[PDB]
């Protein structure tokens, strides 16, 4: 843990303008995507975020950050790829990251924006059932 | 500039007033001459491109 | 003691809504708790669709019946709408597809009695739990 | 003979190679009668036939079926089967170069246009433009080589020949041939029930107007 | 019935469908949508049969006004932030537009072509049995002009049961393609330069073909002429200057230059989205051997 | 600026033009091999080749001036 001084007062009394930038983030249409890093970097300390496997299975974002000095692992659906669907590669990417955090007692924070699993015969024949069950 | 292309024409003078729907520039791209049309009345300020120059998509032709 | 599920399927009961998803989550959480503790076996004997498929995947052995059982997460018509490929339920998710291609099945029985025979054979080798010795 | 060399042309098409246009056109008619399930198009050309398929799934089955087909020997010909002329084309021979390059091969301009008028032309393969057609199997002394340069602005209706080919340009276009004359026949029009006046496998003959 | 009024065309907007196949005996090339998978996806989303026509909008910028009734629309392909009355709605998603509302497409963040489909299809008059436009012959419905009125056809009884399709994001720069080798790969002194070169897409690329620059390919016999032969979308010609050209949907029915390879049907539709200035890499789809 | 500059450290496997040759924007100037891949460098403006300072088989640093104008 890094030393961080917790400000006093309620959650509603302690909203910053950077927090208030979240209230307008989500597009009005349920189908218009947005970059989930706009949430991750605003809920993490200093906006600091160490992304893991950034180039692989870009429909899920995983990585480390801090919240009031505590390390945390972030696992977040990314609407900008496959509309945020889960697939084989994202399921394996997130499953091993979560199990690595769990080995070392790092809390996990999930940011969920998932319309379902990615439809397709390629996913069926490659084993989306068997390899999606990994993230469960 | 809506696309990468060559500025085959620049149609206005520096500082020139312009009316919405006039032409600023013409770009050769897609084996086609593409006109750039002014979207509002204004004054063509700092016309940053030269005829026959190649340019890349999204570059500012002028402020308006 | 071993747990046998004979899964048949058709997914969540759409009229009941999100409660059916919470009950799926609970069933999966219990399959994970039980994983490596008691032998879990899933017999698939119909169209296991949607949520019905992850529970077998979390069990230890999946036995399918050749021409008459299927598993898929999402159906051929949504697959057609998104991907444009026409496929049948049998081609998409039949026991042959989950044996030869997906690798999810452990046996493909010639019929329901043969599936029961194979499940009894499996149980003849497996102990009742990880604290017991094999028979 | 029984089949040419065959190449995959991508995964969705097959290319058949042949020694002469009589092969390509007789094989074209053979493949037309074969009705090969999953063919979507057949394109005859100068030395080849390209077969286009509904998808990669059909390529290997089609390549396997091709070995089963055999062309009828009597269908390979260099002259019309009833000696017929199916289409007659009025032309005025105000050609731009029938004298300058071509007639120097030996035949005077009058002899050139008389041979061209008097000899049946086959409608061969089709390409370059809609309703343009490569006429073939005309009189062998007319076979001046291609100009070794491009042209441009070649008039609509302009009548030309080069190599073993003759033809008529349907529209102002960058042709590449010697020009023997002109015709006011509408070679292509999408609104005509037969949009292309000339289609492969017909036989055409020019008729002189001047 | 419902119609659209074209308020803005963008740089180019064309009516497109699956094209006019089989007319090679007339010399008519198939044309059709440059990205058939995107076109057909937009039709499937609006529950059209896939031969129904859509508007291929290039570099976005298209805008139109729905008049005379409500209509379901979908936009697929290049992400232009399509919007109704300025409120964005998802690319690759359906939206229901009320009478009098305005549909607009921005500039594409990546890719090149967006397909607007309407329930019942764009019911302009077919030419040679297709509503596609060929940029080389100009056969087909005229490229759209401001103030054009587009009829909306009568829809089938099927209804849109899916709100959106997930689609892989179109690559921003380097596009990697699988090429079937030959047939004329033996014409060249070293044809594996094709796969060893980071090709650059020149500003000359259009629906007839994409023109690359890179390491020149060397002819084994540079005076050798080719007997003209049939061509297809995605065939990679090598004109004698040695710079490859990848044929597009409006390619001429026969070509005069050796085809060193053809892009696999798996990948041809990715060519439909590559803009000028992108990098291209090629790999042999299976081992090239003479 | 008028300098054509090498975008990468690599070896000049082919020079496509000579000094006083006219060139147009997007014409090929040189090809650089690096990492077993071959990469074009192309003219940014219409003009004519001057200040030509590289030759086939030269290994050049990133940012090397190839030519001007
Ligand atoms: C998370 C889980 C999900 O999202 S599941 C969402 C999709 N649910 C499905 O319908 C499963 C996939 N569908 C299919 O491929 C087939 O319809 C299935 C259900 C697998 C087999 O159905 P089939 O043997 O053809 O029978 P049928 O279509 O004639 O229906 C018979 C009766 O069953 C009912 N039924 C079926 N599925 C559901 C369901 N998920 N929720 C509620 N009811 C369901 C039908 O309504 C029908 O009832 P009835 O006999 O018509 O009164
Ligand atoms: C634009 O430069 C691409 C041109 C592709 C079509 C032209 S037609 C005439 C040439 N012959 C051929 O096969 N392709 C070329």
């Amino acid at each position: 843990l890094y030393p961080v001084a917790i400000p006093e007062g309620s959650i509603e009394e302690t909203l910053t303008d950077e927090d208030l930038e979240l209230d307008t983030l989500i597009p009005d249409s349920p189908n218009q995507p947005y970059d989930m890093h706009e949430v991750i970097t605003r809920i993490l300390d200093d906006d600091e975020f160490l992304e893991v496997q950034a180039g692989y299975a870009g429909n899920i974002v995983v990585g480390f950050g801090r919240v009031e000095g505590r390390p945390v692992g972030i696992v977040a659906n990314q609407p900008t790829q496959f509309a945020g669907c889960l697939d084989i590669n994202a399921s394996e990417k997130a499953a091993r990251f979560i199990r690595t955090c769990d080995c070392f007692n790092i809390p996990i924070v999930l940011l969920v924006d998932v319309p379902g699993f990615l439809p397709g015969t390629d996913q069926e024949y490659n084993g989306i059932i068997r390899r999606g069950a990994k993230l469960l | 500039a809506p696309m990468q292309g060559t500025v085959v024409k620049v149609a206005v003078e520096e500082g020139q007033e312009v009316s919405a729907g006039d032409l600023v520039v013409v770009l050769e791209a897609m084996k086609m001459e593409n006109p750039v049309t002014a979207h509002k009345d204004g004054t063509i300020t700092g016309l940053a491109v030269e005829a026959g120059a190649a340019i890349t998509q999204g570059t500012v032709i002028a402020e308006i | 003691r071993p747990l046998i599920g004979i899964n048949d399927g058709a997914g969540a009961r759409i009229q009941e809504g999100v409660v059916s998803l919470g009950l799926y989550s609970r069933i999966f959480h219990n399959n994970i708790k039980a994983s490596g503790v008691i032998p879990q076996i899933s017999l698939i004997m119909g169209a296991a669709a949607g949520g019905h498929v992850y529970s077998p995947a979390l069990t230890d052995f999946v036995v399918m019946v050749d021409q008459t059982s299927q598993m898929f997460i999402t159906g051929p018509d949504v697959i057609k709408t998104v991907t444009g490929e026409d496929v049948t339920m049998e081609e998409l998710g039949g026991a042959h597809t989950h044996m030869a291609k997906s690798g999810t099945a452990h046996y493909v029985a010639s019929g329901e009695q043969d599936a029961f025979d194979y499940v009894r054979d499996l149980l003849s080798y497996l102990p009742p739990n990880n604290y017991a010795d094999p028979p | 003979m029984t089949l040419g060399t065959v190449h995959n042309y991508g995964d969705q098409a097959l290319l058949l190679e042949f020694d002469s246009t009589a092969e390509v056109l007789a094989w074209t008619e053979t493949l037309r009668e074969a009705e090969l399930l999953g063919v979507v198009d057949i394109v005859p050309a100068a030395r080849t036939v390209l077969v286009k398929l509904a998808g990669p799934r059909y390529q290997a089955p089609t390549r396997q079926r091709l070995g089963k087909l055999r062309v009828r020997p009597e269908a390979i010909t260099h002259q019309p089967p009833g000696d017929r002329v199916d289409v007659t084309i009025d032309v005025v021979y105000d050609g731009a170069d029938l004298h300058e390059v071509a007639s120097l091969t030996g035949m005077t301009p009058a002899q050139v246009i008389a041979a061209h008028t008097g000899t049946p032309w086959r409608v061969g393969f089709c390409g370059f433009a809609p309703g343009f057609a490569y006429l073939v199997d005309g009189d062998a002394r007319l076979q001046v080589p291609r100009r070794a340069e491009p042209r441009t602005s070649v008039p609509a209706g302009a009548v030309a020949l080069a190599g073993e080919f003759s033809g008529v340009y349907p529209r102002q276009s960058p042709g590449g041939w010697q020009l023997i004359g002109h015709t006011d026949a509408v070679m292509f029009d999408v609104n005509r029930d037969k949009p292309a006046l000339l289609t492969p496998g017909m036989w055409v003959q020019f008729r002189a107007v001047g | 019935g419902t119609t659209l009024e074209v308020l803005r065309t963008g740089p180019l907007a064309l009516v497109e469908d699956l094209g006019r196949p089989g007319l090679a005996h007339m010399g008519v090339t198939r044309s059709g949508a440059a990205d058939r998978r995107s076109h057909t996806l937009a039709n499937r989303l609006v529950a059209n049969p896939g031969e129904s026509a859509t508007i291929e909008v290039t570099f976005g910028g298209f805008s139109a006004r729905v008049c005379g009734g409500d209509v379901a629309i979908a936009v697929t392909g290049a992400d232009t932030d399509p919007a109704v009355n300025g409120i964005p709605f998802g690319t690759n998603s359906i939206h229901h537009v009320h009478d009098g509302q305005v549909i607009s497409l921005g500039a594409p963040h990546s890719g090149l072509r967006s397909y607007l489909a309407v329930r019942g299809g764009i019911d302009v008059t077919p030419v040679l049995g297709s509503r596609s436009y060929d940029v080389m012959s100009a056969i087909g419905p005229s490229p759209l002009r401001p103030g054009d009125v587009l009829p909306v056809g009568e829809h089938t009884d099927e209804f849109p049961e899916l709100d959106q399709a997930p689609v892989a994001a179109i690559a921003e720069d380097v596009v990697e393609l699988q090429v079937v080798p030959g047939p004329r790969d033996d014409w060249f002194v070293d044809p594996d330069i094709l796969v060893r070169t980071n090709w650059l897409v020149t500003n000359r690329s259009d629906r007839v073909g994409m023109r690359l620059v890179g390491m020149p390919l060397e002819y084994r016999n540079p005076d050798r002429q080719l007997p003209s032969e049939g061509a297809t979308r995605g065939a990679i010609q090598v004109p004698p200057n040695g710079f490859p050209v990848i044929l597009g949907p409006d390619h001429p029915v026969t070509g005069g230059y050796p085809v060193i390879g053809v892009v696999t049907e798996e990948d041809i539709d990715k060519l439909g989205q590559v803009r000028p200035g992108q990098t291209v890499r090629l790999h042999w789809a299976y081992p090239r051997r003479p």
